[PDB]
RNA sequence: AUCUGUUUGGUGGAACCUGAUUAGAGGAAACUCAAAGAGUGCUAUGGUAUGGUGACGGAGUGCGCUGGUCAAGAGUGUAAAAGCUUU
RNA sequence: GCGAUGAUCACCCAUGGGUGGGUACAAAUGGCAGUCUGACAAGU
RNA sequence: GAGUCCCAUAACCUUUGUACCCAGUGAGAAA
């Protein structure tokens, strides 16, 4: 909902402009608009 | 593994190179002659003028492939087989299937002129 | 001619009467291909006769184990005495169609005068059936087909490989998973027990630290004492004795509340160090090489920091983590731990004689030192 | 739990049946379960472990309903007049959530709507949109027995009702024990809460 | 599957004629649900018998050439089996009888001094045998009493005789006049039906073994179905790369007609051309 | 059927430390059993030789499981005093591995090898 | 290490990409809290309270069919509802990422012959409840003829030379028509006497001899060296 | 700051140009009424329709068919057999 | 009387002591951190 | 009138008390 996208509009910008973000990594090209539905997650490191 | 098509066959024997000796003549390797299916059709479909052709086509040493398309383009079905895989030869003497397999790249084509095979694409022939 | 069907499935076997013979010589066109994935045409060829269904899953085991190594079993012999006519063995035998070309002979020496047909018309008459399924049973089956299946295909699959519960290394991760869980909770509520006592006398805790003890003895300890014999399960009950004499802390209905939850810590800490010595005893019967090299509770958490037996065996001898001389021996009793584990996980049974002889050599090697 | 410390086995609930436990449409399931299944067979060393625990956890449950009704008879002790208005355990988190029940006496009726919902509170307050409503209060019975944004409006009405019972409870000296001024505020709110439930904003 | 179960370099000269058995030996059963006979005669003066190793059953669980070579004098051209007692028969400079044991022939049935071409047993009445002599002549031969019938004489040769499966004394002659003629046994004086579409020599036929519709290859490259009562024709099938078509069966499902051309191929034609294989409901059966 | 299964005999087996032998004067081999597992789960391996008379067998029969998940060829050779003569070390081993390298003057022996015993397999 | 992603998903369904400044395969979890090979899983916070399930990598290195997916297929048939028929089920490595593919409404048939396979099968299969572990050779399917029916995809990870001949007896004992096939081939394991594109071109005519279509192949380049992967749907009847 | 003027995001959308469309472009509602498309589900089952128009059925009888055992035959093989095929 | 079944690889004094960077757990009436609005509404 | 059933039943930080530091490598070690 517009709840959750007015949280996180901001990580979307960086994920949108991956290829501004270090000058050494030089991403291939997509443009990426916001999907519809998706899913912020934190990666589990096992033990 | 060397794909021949009915114009290959026609100009061999009208020059009398032998199919499996003039390609390792021209080669200096070992050969599998392949014939597809739509390329025996075509030298079946080319009449009873052309009985020497056929049964020089049906040949023990020649091994032959199956094509699963409908009707019998022979052009059509060597281009789209070589272009798929880029392990074979070519061998023809169209000028259109000519062109058209000189333009693809990595596929060598033989053909006969003169009096025994030559080569065009391959760069290790001596 | 295929006169009639074998078609052996996971509730029992099913014999059908050929109605019409699909086309032999258009056998690969493309209207005798697509009747077998149509219904309407292929009720026209095939009808039900007979399903025997099997009388549980000990029996589908045996069966699917004959069917498997072709092996005519007493069920399929019984529904194809009571189904097949009695033909010739010389002269126009009556015709089974099967699946399996060396059911095939199994099936001719029982029955003699049955020919078994497994050549690609009877394949693909067996494909429709295997297509079609439930609906041409006319409804008579108990059970749902795709269950079955999945038990079957479970029990053929541990019977083949010989899978063991009671070498089961799942029990002690969980049992470990379940011991710290218990550990840490029985930690918290004789906290809670504690501080709810700990305005009646504040030198119980003190005299005594210890938890279960301390649970055991407040739920039979609710007032002053006068006779503080059994005070112990004696210097404890002298200390005691005299902390409830002098003692300087201030109900009811928490009294009985709180030995109600006293009680509840008792019990769990009962449940506890019983639980120490099922895992005990699963760990002597289910990694004995550790359990005699490092000791049954760290192999316990050994096993379950790796994942399991065999991701433990099959990990390095140094991603191994073991929990100056004291800082190599570490090293070494991690190898020695990789090397006991993998003994121990791809032995069938497993003995105690290797790991005692490693923890032989790893006492021999901190005495090296 | 109950269920494995009665059959334990498959092949053992295949001969029993049982009716305290799972009623009455479950039964032919868990028998169907059991006569084809993809799980394996115990051994009877590691089952008592297994029943060990089912009953620890059925006791679990017994001493949880142990200290509910330990907790309903300390607040209709403490404070009952809270207790038939708001409800045993709803009155218990309020009381746990301010600290003393006359820190929580001492308090305006809108502290004790929103008495929960701080930190919705706090950023709606100092990002100026608009507070959340409910509260802690949310799960009273009577907000449950509302429907739409008249539980909002109830809520508003059981937050001062509960602030009069609760400021006479702990601010009370001859106190009864008795819940009449609960009951008498609950009327209040339970015929507030009937009159605008009959309302409709169709027109008929 | 339309595919070889085997293939045998069997002579060096043409193989001029062959056909199937089950053979009757006194003293070996055969094993007829995995072994199939056929028997071959050719130019190089040899006919010869071969077992063949069969997926048709999974009965059991292997020595498929030439179980035998019998051998002549002359060349041999045709060859046909009796349908029971281990018997067959051969043309070539004259007309032998043979059985499966001996390595001789049992007897010489020749009229006279007349090649012959073409032989075929009777299928029903099944002691009576046909030629066709290169003199223009077909010879009927019993073998009841062993010995050479009657025989007529046309004006063109004929190239192939089949017998009716359904009516035991008819017979189809294929000759060289673009026609075929339905001849009966019992009154050699007139062709009961002359089948008359051909353009050039009509070298096969073949009965459908409902005994309903012959089917006829001839060197025009085409072949033609007819019924029986009629006398034209009721389909051509043509390609253009079947050229000269020399010999035609008609499967016996009676559905399909087998065609054998000089190309080199054998193909698989429809009877009834706009039928499909498939089972009909009972919808679009009605 | 014993644990340890694709043994090879006598020809493969001198072929096996004949390659042995030359990968480790040429630094292609990496010897001992937590190696062998160390490298098969890296990558860098071709085949695997295990003995077939260590002191236990489960020791490396640890090994083909891995082998098996990662399409790795495993052989036993039936003598870890040979292997470890083989290998060229001053103490008997009992697995090792065959790391992979392209510039390497010995990949025909190792894939002739290999060969073999997939076939073996 | 902990860093946020936003998952979002691929073209195929089933299958997600977990987008952050190095963007993953990602697949759900049927077994959630517990890795099947040690990979790094993503916990979403999915919102009665909000429950959290969890997302788990597909290593492309470790896994032919995540390098098949991420070098980009246009059909594979393993979908959310789907019967597939996995041979060769090496271990459960790349089989739990199928199966969680292909969801709690679908089956997944892992074949394997060898044992300590065959047990490591087993003991994920029971915490995936829909692998069904059969533990046979894929060579004689009429030994498993009684365990399983009517598959919608097999795949084909076994690493023999008689690869087109297994898979062909499989599928037409137990695929439907218009099913879906996907072959790994291995070049050097079908046979290393010839080059790669020649034992590609022979085992793709041995598809369409078997009346296999093929539609579509893919070398899976940057991942693994000299392998392939063919899919094809089986055609039953004129593959033209 | 009656400093500054760039950038980023929002609002706005002149002129030229390119592309598409044109009884201008839409939006909402359904237990509404229609015209079509695809996929799916259902025993969807007469290969020539009950067991029988007293023109009939049932009982019983004879003939007919199948199964294997045994006896006799013939063929084959042999010194003689054993053995094997048999519509 | 070795070993691939595994060799080797922050600060202060003439084992022991004093000082700092974190790892896990717990506590805190420690911090963030401040407890919404305030007279109309429903109906005839 | 009014964003909690999405953790003020909580998260982050700070201070203070319990235990530990400041994995890979691969053929050497020893005299
Ligand atoms: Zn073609």
């Amino acid at each position: 909902d517009d709840n959750m996208r007015r949280e996180v509009q901001r990580d979307l910008l960086l994920i949108k402009h991956r290829a501004a973000l270090d000058p050494k990594r030089h991403y291939k090209k997509q443009r990426w608009e916001v999907p519809e539905r998706f899913a912020i997650g934190t990666i589990i490191e096992d033990k | 593994q060397v794909l021949i098509d009915t114009n290959f066959i026609n100009f061999s024997i009208q020059k009398k190179v032998d199919i499996v000796r003039g390609m390792m003549d021209c080669l200096l390797a070992k050969c599998n002659p392949l014939i597809t299916d739509c390329v025996m059709a075509e030298l079946e479909k080319l009449g009873p003028k052309y009985r020497i052709a056929l049964k020089l086509a049906r040949d023990p040493r020649i091994k032959r492939l199956s094509c699963s398309h409908k009707g019998t383009y022979a052009d059509d079905c060597l281009v789209h087989r070589v272009l798929q895989h880029k392990c074979y030869i070519v061998a023809t003497n169209d000028a259109g299937l000519k062109q058209r397999i000189r333009k693809i790249p990595g596929i060598p084509l033989m053909s006969v002129g003169g009096h025994a095979y030559v080569i065009e694409k391959l760069p290790d022939v001596f | 001619p295929i006169e009639y069907l074998l078609f052996e499935e996971p509730t029992g076997y099913a014999v059908f009467k050929v109605k019409l013979q699909q086309d032999d010589i258009g056998s690969r066109l493309k209207e005798v291909q697509e009747q077998i994935n149509d219904f309407g045409a292929f009720t026209k060829l095939i009808e039900l006769v007979s399903f025997a269904p099997f009388k549980g899953a000990a029996e589908a085991l045996e069966n699917a184990n004959d069917i498997s190594e072709g092996l005519v079993s007493e069920s399929l012999k019984a529904i194809l005495d009571l189904n097949l006519p009695k033909a010739s063995s010389k002269k126009k035998n009556i015709t089974l169609a099967i699946s399996d070309k060396n059911l095939g002979p199994s099936i001719k020496e029982e029955f003699p005068y049955v020919d078994c047909i497994s050549n690609e018309l009877a394949q693909d008459l067996i494909r429709g059936v295997r297509l079609h399924g439930e609906k041409l049973f006319k409804g008579l089956q108990s059970g749902d087909l795709e269950r079955a299946q999945l038990g079957l295909g479970h029990a053929y699959s541990r019977a083949k490989v010989k899978f063991s519960v009671q070498k089961n290394d799942n029990h002690i991760i969980q049992a470990i998973a379940l011991l710290d869980q218990l550990d840490k909770d029985i930690n918290t509520f004789a906290m809670r027990v504690k501080e709810w006592y700990g305005w009646h006398f504040p030198e119980l805790a003190k005299l005594v630290p210890d938890n279960y003890t301390f649970a055991k003895l407040v739920l039979f300890i609710k007032d002053k004492a006068d006779d503080s014999l059994h005070d112990l399960a004696n210097e404890d009950s002298g200390i005691a004795q005299r902390v409830i004499d002098n003692a300087r802390i201030s109900s009811e209905t928490d009294m009985e509340n709180v030995c109600v939850f006293a009680q509840r810590v008792a019990s769990l800490a009962d449940y506890r160090r019983q639980l120490y010595d099922y895992l005990c005893e699963k760990m002597h019967t289910v990694a004995p090489n550790l359990s005699e090299l490092i000791g049954e509770v760290i192999g316990a958490r050994l096993i379950s920091h790796a994942g399991s037996l065999t991701n433990l065996s099959k990990q390095a001898a140094s991603t191994v983590q073991i929990l100056k001389n004291k800082g190599r021996i570490s090293r070494y009793l991690a190898n020695k731990c990789s090397m006991a584990s993998r003994i121990d996980n791809y032995s069938e049974e497993p003995s105690n004689v290797f790991g005692s002889v490693l923890k032989k050599q790893v006492e021999q090697r901190l005495e090296f030192y | 739990a109950r269920i494995i410390l009665t059959m334990g086995i498959r092949s053992k609930a295949s001969e029993t049946d049982l009716s305290e436990i799972l009623p009455e449409e479950i039964e032919e399931r868990v028998k169907t379960a059991a006569e084809v299944s993809m799980g394996t067979e115990i051994t009877q060393t590691d089952l008592d472990n297994i029943n060990a625990l089912a009953e620890q956890i059925v006791e679990f449950a017994a001493y949880r309903e142990q200290l509910s009704n330990y907790l309903s008879a300390r607040m209709k002790a403490i404070a009952p007049n809270l207790t038939q208005l708001v409800g045993e355990l709803v009155g218990a988190r309020l009381i746990a959530h301010s600290g003393s029940l006359i820190s929580l006496a001492k308090s305006p009726a809108s502290t004790i709507q929103i008495l929960g919902a701080e930190k919705a509170l706090f950023r709606a307050l100092k990002t100026k949109h608009d507070t959340p409503k409910y509260g802690l209060l949310y799960h009273a019975s009577l907000v449950g027995q509302a429907t739409g944004k008249n539980k909002g409006k109830i809520a508003r009405v059981l937050a001062a009702k509960a602030a009069v019972s609760l400021r006479y409870d702990a601010l009370a000296e001859d106190r009864d024990d008795s819940g009449d001024i609960g009951l008498e505020s609950r009327a209040k709110v339970e015929n507030r809460l009937s009159q605008l439930e009959g309302r409709d904003l169709r027109t008929t | 599957t339309r595919e070889e179960f085997v293939s045998f370099k069997a002579h060096y000269g043409l193989v001029t004629g062959l056909c199937v058995t089950q053979p009757r030996f006194h003293d070996k059963k055969p094993d007829l649900k995995s072994q199939n006979f056929m028997l071959s005669c050719s130019d190089d003066k040899t006919v010869k018998l071969w077992s063949i190793n069969v997926d048709d059953y999974s009965n059991k669980n292997n020595e498929e050439g030439l179980i035998r070579t019998f051998d002549g004098e002359s060349a041999f051209q045709g060859i046909d089996s009796h349908r029971e007692n281990s018997t067959f028969a051969t043309g070539g400079a004259k007309i032998h009888l043979w059985d499966v044991n001996r390595l001789k022939p049992v007897s010489d049935l020749s009229w006279g001094a007349d090649n012959i071409t073409s032989l075929k047993f009777n299928q029903n009445e099944t002691d009576i045998l046909a030629s066709t002599g290169s003199d223009n002549s077909i010879v009927l031969y019993d073998l009841r009493t062993n010995s050479p019938t009657q025989k007529i004489v046309q004006t063109m040769r004929t190239n192939a005789i089949c017998w009716n499966p359904m009516e035991a004394f008819n017979f189809v002659t294929a000759n060289e006049d673009h026609n075929a003629y339905y001849y009966d046994m019992r009154n050699l004086s007139r062709s009961l039906n002359v089948f008359k579409d051909h353009v050039s020599a009509v070298m096969d036929v073949d009965f459908s073994p409902t005994g309903d519709e012959i089917v006829t290859g001839s060197y025009d490259k085409s072949i033609r179905i007819y019924k029986t009562n009629h006398g034209h024709s009721r389909e051509i099938y043509h390609t253009k790369r079947m050229q000269h078509v020399f010999q035609v069966k008609y499967s016996m499902d009676s559905k399909y007609i087998i065609s054998g051309s000089d190309d080199g191929n054998v193909r698989l034609w429809r009877s009834k051309a706009w039928e499909r294989s498939n089972v009909k409901t009972t919808r679009e059966k009605n | 059927n014993p644990k340890a299964f694709p043994l090879a005999d006598a020809a493969l087996t001198q072929q096996i430390l004949d390659v042995v032998q030359q990968a480790a004067n040429l630094r292609q081999l990496k010897k001992g059993a937590n190696e062998a597992t160390k490298t098969l789960n890296r990558g860098i391996s071709e085949f695997i030789i295990m003995a077939a008379d260590c002191e236990p067998i489960e020791i490396l029969l640890h090994l083909p499981l891995l082998c098996e998940d990662k399409n790795v060829p495993y052989v036993f050779v039936p003598s870890r005093v040979a292997l470890g003569r083989a290998c060229g070390v001053s103490r008997p081993v009992i697995a090792a591995s065959i790391t992979t390298n392209d510039a390497s003057a010995i990949k025909t022996q190792i894939y002739a090898v290999k060969d073999k015993i997939e076939t073996l397999l | 290490g902990g860093a946020k992603v936003v998952i979002e998903p691929h073209r195929h369904a089933g299958v997600y990409i977990a987008r952050g400044k190095e963007d993953l395969l990602v697949t759900k979890n049927m077994a959630p809290g517990e890795s099947v090979y040690g990979e790094k899983r993503i916990s979403v916070e999915e919102p009665v309270p909000p429950t959290k399930v969890e997302y788990r990598v597909w290593n492309p290195f470790r896994s032919k069919l995540a390098a098949g997916i991420m070098g980009g297929l246009d059909e594979l048939f393993i979908a959310p509802g789907k019967k597939v028929l996995y041979l060769g089920a090496a271990s459960g490595t790349s089989v739990s990422h199928v199966s969680d593919v292909v969801g709690p409404e679908g089956v997944v048939y892992a074949v394997e012959f060898s044992h300590r396979p065959g047990r490591e099968l087993i003991s994920m299969a029971k915490k995936r409840p829909n692998i069904i572990p059969i533990i046979e050779d894929a060579r004689h399917p009429q030994k498993y003829r009684m365990l399983i029916g009517m598959v919608d995809c097999v795949f084909a990870d076994v690493a023999q030379p008689d690869q087109a001949r297994i898979i062909a007896l499989n599928s037409h004992m137990f695929l439907k028509d218009q099913g879906g096939v996907v072959i790994s081939i291995k070049a050097n394991c079908i046979d290393s006497t010839v080059d790669a594109e020649t034992v590609f071109a022979r085992e793709v005519q041995k598809l369409r001899e078997e009346r296999i279509k093929p539609l579509e192949q893919l070398t899976l380049e940057p991942y693994e060296r000299d392998h392939c992967i063919v899919v094809g749907r089986y055609m039953r009847s004129g593959l033209k």
